[PDB]
Order: structure tokens, then sequence, then C-alpha cells
């Protein structure tokens, strides 16, 4: 690998990432997002699930 | 699912198991996922 090269030929780092679904208990989980909170008024809530 | 759940009490009896009532709060659950048949104390 020399900085000079082609496009083609130029040093191209890569990550796959593999997802797999067992029967164990899913763990890596994507971010919850949270709103800000609203008192006193009839909302729909969905506290911890 | 491992649950681990612990409680502790100030006693002052010698031998034995103190007679009465103490609900063990849960400590820690964790998501270990392995098979246990057996165990040790270290
Ligand atoms: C856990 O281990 C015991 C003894 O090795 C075995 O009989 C049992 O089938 C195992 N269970 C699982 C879910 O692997």
């Amino acid at each position: 690998f020399q900085p000079t090269y082609g496009v083609g030929y130029q040093p191209y780092r890569v990550v796959v990432l593999s997802f797999e679904l067992l029967h164990a208990p899913a763990t890596v989980c994507g971010p919850k997002k949270s709103t800000n909170l609203v008192k006193n008024k009839c909302v729909n809530f969905n506290f911890n699930g | 699912y491992f649950k681990i759940y612990s409680k502790h009490t100030p006693i002052n009896l010698v031998r034995g198991l103190p007679q009465g009532f103490s609900a063990l709060e849960p400590l820690v659950d964790l998501p270990i996922g392995i098979n246990i048949t057996r165990f040790q104390t270290l």
C-alpha cells in the first residue's frame, strides 16, 4: 500500500456487522428515546416498557 | 437470568439461625444465560 495509488487500489478498512438471534435473552438493544415528562394530564405512558 | 437476592441482618445469637421473618430484597439480576447445576462456597 502506497499513498500514490489509484482509487481502486487504495487500502479500505472494512467492518462487517453480523446480527444473529438465538434462544438466549437478547441484550444488544438499540437506544430508547424518552420524552419530556408531562404531569396532571391524561396521557399515554410507557414507563419501562 | 440469574437472580441474586440478599438481606443483611444484625444478630447476637451464638450458634443457630434466629427464629423470625425477614424478606430478602433483590440484589442483582444478571443476564448470564448459562447452565448451572453445581455450586461451591469460597
Ligand atoms: C444442564 O446440564 C445438565 C447436566 O450437565 C443437563 O442434564 C441439562 O440438560 C443441561 N441443560 C441445558 C439447558 O443445557
